[PDB]
């Protein structure tokens, strides 16, 4: 709560744009396909589990300048998130 | 001359195209660009607002988006040509 | 004095920008969620002092 | 400066200038006396800066990788001997294609109005994309192929470039044979919409007759097609000039059947 | 218009246009606003031969291989109204 | 190192629009003439233009000898000074820097140490809120080794990356004012001298009274609508004296509004008629 | 009871919100190397593919919009050549990095790499028809110097058909397990997607990457829903997905880009789908 | 020696003879006002220094004058 959550904003900025991804490279270097946006040639800041992410992920990217930040459990879709119980 | 002519001509710089739908006042008329939308602009001075009607194409600047000039007879001869001598 | 007012405060503020519009998906542990333009993509967002 | 992007033009008023930019963007223009209005045409693309849009220096026709692509060594080997039946077939073809390659004085000296390509229409297994896998060998002459899905593609203006690129390709590197395996794709009829899908398709169409109907019997391409089906395409094809000698591969007879099988 | 207007000031001349079936499009088949296009083409098209007043400086030809295809919403009562067929 | 107004001649300062603004969509650069004083007054003279390849975004000087060829040229006249500082323009986009900015500007601050950047934005710069703002670069190196004086002023709440990047790079950003004196307001005023023909000329009447028992008119159907909106007007609150009725063009001003004004046009018509009848 | 409502959300306005994306424990101090990694010599780049090299560089983004460019440092004559993917500056847009062709992600999502666990001898005795499918499939990539040398081009495609419950599937996974080669699982609604043209281009996609593997061998299944029959209707409102398998017949049989691949089918409905 | 002069009117003076190397100029200013010779133009009356033609080309006496110049770009 003193040290980590202060960092973080201050390099993730307010806005944390989404996407995905169709093609990877090692060394924190890595692609992006998107509706709003062409495609990008972009990097990677070292702290998302860099073995986990696959194709067809979804991201957060920095909204400035691109950049893969951290990545989302399942980002699925409402209406399935719907139609479970809750009562 | 010729170097001299080309200079005079790159301070030109480029326009945009439209088209009417009605006509309000000679201080305010309706355009419809040829890349969607649906601005309302003015005139200047020199062209005659009597030939300004219905139906005409237009061009205009880019930022003010004023009209300034005209051009008739949208020539596309594969389309139609005459048949003089068939009178 | 307060007529003035009004026009010097609104007149202040049509020159303010716009605003968008869009809806909700979840929301994201505090002082974050997210939000989906209702015709394009998405955009974690934070919040304001009120809300 | 050099980045710039390209455009096409339409018309000059009057010098004068308008194009049809890459991204949409239409414009007007004062007279560019930069370059030589008359040293160009209509759809003669040219540069143009980013932010004034002028026209600031021609360029040539750069062909796509994915018609390059289409151009073909000679792997294909199968003599007319490999095949049987069909005499009367590769008979009637051959009078359409080498001879106007090589002997259209016979063509040229009477100066009949001559026939541009051919069609093979019939059933599936008679024959018809073996007979291409051969006609392209034993004649000393490029070919080339095209699938017509091959064609169609998702963005608004990402077909017609491409076919406008072929036939200009085969106007180039001259001359040349055309081969479009299955026409039953896009040549069905006009399905009547305003939709996005509905108009990219068939505009595809739409260019390729204009092709047809550009150049002559004089330049010496020839092209030729192919089908499962003709109770089901648009008759515009079929109208005098474009694609008129026709090919009613039928099914063996039972002599055929002799040859086959040996 | 175009058409016409070049064609009025080189009044007397005769118009001929084949093809004609394809101003209809969906012919209003449905009603939305993407056909626009193919409803306005025909508007345009009876506003302006309305226009004429049928002095005798300016007559007008159309054609096609089936007129039970055609669009009689105009063109059969009165504009087009001599319909000939032929051996 | 603070409350630094920046003095700015008239006459330096609409040269700095048009050519500032005659470039748009691309911009635009050129230089400024003045002279450093102690700390405070870092006035401005004149200012001029060096050749120039613009685009949207970018921009270079391409000739390096037409500001030396010209100042050379000047001092025959000796009309200005030497050279204070240089300024740029971001058409639409806003008043800031950028990393570009920084690095030629970081030449002139060493060259000398109170060297100025200007920026202005002619699009959104409309009749009234004009957006020019300059700005001195700071060390760095001195703030890790880590200033007012009983008065700051004015500070900025917008501009992103010259409210959040404004500061801790850019720039000790500083006010501007303006040396509008006598001397030259009244030339600059000339301009709205109407005429000495234009306040005697009673035009035609031909829309006067198209306008008079047209103007009546349209009295009326306010009126008598507010002779309708005094029924009882007591009904279900004090407020619902009020919020039951909305502000949806309030009636009884709106005839005060058209009252006094048909008076106020007419008068003068009236009373503009007999002084031009002792023109004879 | 109405007041367990009031207390019971009462609690939601005690607790407040907790939710996660990522993170790691060890490496916890990561954020040193990332600022300086972050405005330095690392921009981004928006990709292209070019299309001429005139004795400059044409390319075409990925929305069309097409520019004529240079370089900076990236070498300009020799290491390029047309077609690759590339690295472009998002401002003044020159090249600076190749980068390889395109490998969609979803035939990579179709492709198969943990082998299941049936086997022939876990079917239900349907002791002939194996036979019929294994001399397709196997034999001619084990034992091709028998097929060969007697004079005979084996087949290269299968289809099955039978009733349900009967058991289509379960012997066409069991192959995968004594395959000595790939297998692909063709996911049938990744051909349907509501962008014309693009199906068939996951089409040839999926055979181009196979024959550059050797020996691939495929799985369909339920192709009535792909392989169904055509017609001419001016709704017609499958027009779309008959664009899509002439992607496949016109690639399975013209003009041999094919090798050693192989192909396997199912249906319930042999009687609907296309003669072709 | 040699006198230099700036667009700000400023002087600055340098220690130097005939033999002189453009790319070793360059470092003069550099040692005292602190500029890459990228951001460097100098000039004789019109004349841009040509960082080929070395100064044994044009004449630079004792005592003579130049004048420094700036580049300028932005976006
Ligand atoms: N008349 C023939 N002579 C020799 N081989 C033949 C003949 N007819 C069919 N074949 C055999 O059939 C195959 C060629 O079939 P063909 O190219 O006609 O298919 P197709 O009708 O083109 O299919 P589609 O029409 O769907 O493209 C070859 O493998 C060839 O061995
Ligand atoms: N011959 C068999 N021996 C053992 N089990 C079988 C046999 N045939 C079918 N099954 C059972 O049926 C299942 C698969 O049946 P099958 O492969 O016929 O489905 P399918 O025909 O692909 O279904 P659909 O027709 O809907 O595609 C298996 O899970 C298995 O339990």
């Amino acid at each position: 709560q003193e040290e980590e959550k202060k960092q973080l904003e201050e390099i993730r900025g307010n806005p944390l744009s989404i996407g995905t991804l169709e093609e990877i490279i090692d060394d924190d270097h890595a692609i992006v396909t998107s509706p709003t946006m062409p495609d990008y040639y972009v990097s990677i800041l070292s702290f998302v589990d860099k073995e986990l992410l696959e194709p067809g992920c979804s991201v957060l990217l920095h909204h400035k300048t691109m950049s893969i930040v951290g990545v989302l459990q399942d980002d699925a879709d409402p209406m399935v998130s719907v139609m479970k119980m809750d009562k | 001359d010729k170097t001299e002519n080309d200079i005079k001509a790159l301070q030109s710089i480029g326009q945009l195209i439209g088209e009417v739908m009605k006509e309000l006042s000679e201080e305010k008329y309706i355009v419809k660009a040829s890349s969607g939308p649906r601005y309302i602009v003015g005139v200047r001075n020199s062209v005659d607002r009597s030939k300004l009607k219905k139906g005409v194409r237009v061009t205009l600047d880019i930022t003010t988006l004023t009209i300034m000039r005209i051009l008739p007879r949208e020539t596309d001869p594969l389309v139609y040509n005459m048949t003089s001598f068939e009178q | 004095n307060d007529k003035v007012r009004f026009i010097k405060d609104e007149l202040r503020l049509l020159q303010e920008p716009g605003s968008y519009v869009g809806e909700v998906i979840k929301i994201v542990s505090d002082k974050k969620v997210l939000v989906k333009v209702q015709p394009e993509g998405k955009y974690i967002v934070d919040v304001a002092k009120d809300i | 400066q050099l980045p710039y992007l390209v455009a096409n033009v339409v018309e000059v008023m009057d010098k004068a200038a308008v194009v049809k930019t890459s991204s949409r963007q239409t414009v007007f223009l004062p007279m560019v006396g930069l370059v030589d209005p008359d040293k160009l045409k209509p759809n003669d693309l040219v540069g143009v800066n980013k932010d004034s849009y002028l026209i600031l220096d021609t360029l040539p026709s750069e062909f796509d990788s994915r018609v390059k692509a289409m151009e073909v060594d000679e792997k294909p080997t199968e003599t007319y001997s490999d095949v049987g039946g069909l005499d009367k077939q590769i008979e009637e073809l051959v009078e359409a294609i080498v001879l106007p390659m090589k002997r259209a004085d016979k063509f040229k000296d009477m100066g009949i109005r001559a026939p541009k390509g051919a069609l093979m229409y019939g059933p599936p297994g008679t024959g018809k994309t073996l007979l291409a896998r051969a006609c392209a060998a034993q004649t000393n002459a490029t070919f080339l192929k095209l699938a017509a899905p091959q064609l169609v593609q998702m963005y608004i203006g990402e077909g017609a470039k491409l076919v406008r690129d072929a036939f200009a390709l085969a106007k180039e590197k001259a001359p040349t044979i055309i081969f479009i395996d299955e026409l039953d794709a896009i040549g069905t009829k006009r399905f009547d919409s305003e939709k996005s899908g509905d108009r990219e398709v068939q505009r595809t169409m739409l260019e390729l007759l204009n092709q047809l109907d550009g150049f002559s019997s004089d330049d010496r391409v020839k092209v030729l097609a192919a089908t499962n089906r003709v109770d089901v395409l648009d008759p515009a094809l079929l109208r005098s000039g474009r694609l008129d000698r026709k090919i009613e591969f039928p099914l063996p007879s039972e002599d055929s059947r002799a040859q086959i099988l040996q | 218009r175009e058409m016409f207007a070049y064609a009025k000031e080189h009044e007397p001349c005769i118009i001929f246009m084949d093809e004609v079936d394809a101003i209809g499009g969906r012919r209003f088949s449905e009603g939305t606003s993407a056909d626009r296009e193919i409803q306005r083409t025909l508007m345009e098209l009876l506003t302006q031969m309305d226009g004429f007043d049928n002095l005798g400086q300016t007559k007008i030809i159309m054609a096609t291989n089936r007129p039970d295809t055609l669009d009689p919403a105009l063109l059969r009562p009165g504009r087009l109204d001599r319909k000939v067929e032929i051996p | 190192d603070t409350k630094e107004t920046v003095y700015i001649s008239s006459i330096a300062l609409l040269k700095m629009l048009k050519h500032g603004r005659a470039g748009v969509p691309m911009e635009v650069m050129g230089l400024m003439l003045g002279e450093f004083v102690d700390d405070y007054t870092v006035n401005v003279v004149d200012v001029f233009a060096m050749p120039q390849s613009g685009t949207g975004v970018s921009v270079e000087a391409v000739d390096d000898v037409f500001q030396a060829k010209m100042m050379d040229m000047l001092k025959q006249t000796g009309r200005d000074q030497m050279v204070v500082g240089w300024y740029h323009s971001h058409p639409g986009f806003g008043c800031w820097l950028s990393s570009v900015d920084v690095n030629t500007q970081k030449s002139f601050e060493q060259l000398n140490s109170r060297a100025v950047a200007v920026v202005v934005d002619p699009i959104q710069s409309v009749k009234g809120k004009v957006v020019i703002d300059a700005f001195r670069l700071i060390d760095t190196g001195a703030l890790i080794n880590n200033q007012t004086t009983s008065n700051t002023g004015l500070l900025n709440k917008a501009n992103i990356q010259a409210l959040i990047h404004g500061l801790n790079r850019h720039y000790y950003s500083l006010n501007i004012d303006y040396h509008k004196t006598a001397k030259e307001t009244k030339m600059l005023m000339n301009l709205h001298k109407e005429q000495w023909q234009s306040g005697l000329k009673m035009y035609d009447y031909e829309e006067k009274e198209e306008s008079n028992l047209a103007a009546t008119k349209s009295m009326v159907k306010i009126a008598e609508q507010y002779s309708k909106r005094i029924e009882e007007e007591k009904e279900l609150t004090e407020e619902e004296l009020k919020t039951r009725y909305v502000g949806r063009q309030d009636p009884k001003k709106h005839l005060s509004e058209t009252a006094d004004e048909t008076l106020e046009n007419n008068i003068v018509s009236v009373l503009t008629a007999g002084v031009n009848s002792v023109a004879i | 009871e109405n007041d367990l409502k009031d207390i019971e959300a009462r609690i939601k306005e005690k607790a407040g919100v907790k939710e996660s994306d990522t993170g790691l424990a060890p490496s916890h101090l990561w954020d040193i190397m990332g600022d300086r990694q972050r405005l330095g010599e690392e921009h981004p780049l928006q990709v292209a593919r070019c299309t001429k090299i005139i004795k400059k560089y044409v390319i075409n983004l990925k929305q069309i919009a097409k520019f004529v460019v240079g370089l900076g440092e990236r070498v300009s004559p020799t290491d390029i050549e047309e077609g690759m993917r590339v690295g472009v500056d998002r401002s003044k847009y020159n090249i600076e990095l190749p980068l390889p062709p395109r490998i969609d992600p979803s035939v990579t999502m179709m492709t198969v790499e943990e082998k299941p666990d049936v086997t022939y001898s876990d079917v239900g005795g349907c002791k002939d028809q194996i036979e019929k499918l294994r001399e397709v499939v196997e034999l001619p990539l084990l034992s091709p110097e028998r097929f060969a040398t007697l004079g005979i081009d084996p087949p290269k495609g299968i289809l099955l058909y039978g009733p349900p419950g009967t058991g289509k599937t379960l012997c066409a996974r069991a192959v995968a397990n004594r395959t000595d080669a790939t297998f692909i699982r063709v996911i049938g609604s990744e051909l349907v997607q509501k962008y014309v043209g693009e199906g068939a281009r996951m089409v040839r996609e999926l055979f181009e990457m196979a024959r550059t593997k050797k020996a691939c061998i495929i799985f369909f299944d339920e192709i009535d829903a792909v392989g169904g029959a055509r017609f001419d209707d001016g709704a017609g409102g499958d027009n779309e997905v008959q664009r899509t398998m002439l992607e496949l017949i016109t690639q399975l049989d013209g003009f041999d880009p094919r090798g050693n691949i192989k192909v396997m089918f199912a249906t319930n409905r042999p009687n609907t789908l296309d003669p072709a | 020696q040699i006198f230099v002069k700036t667009l700000t009117g400023k002087t600055i003076t340098l220690e130097v003879e005939s033999s002189d190397t453009i790319d070793n100029v360059k470092s003069k200013i550099q040692d005292k006002e602190g500029i890459p010779p990228d951001q460097q133009r100098l000039i004789f009356a019109g004349k841009q220094l040509e960082d080929g033609r070395t100064l044994s080309d044009y004449n630079i006496q004792k005592e003579s004058t130049l004048h420094l110049v700036l580049r300028l770009r932005g976006g």
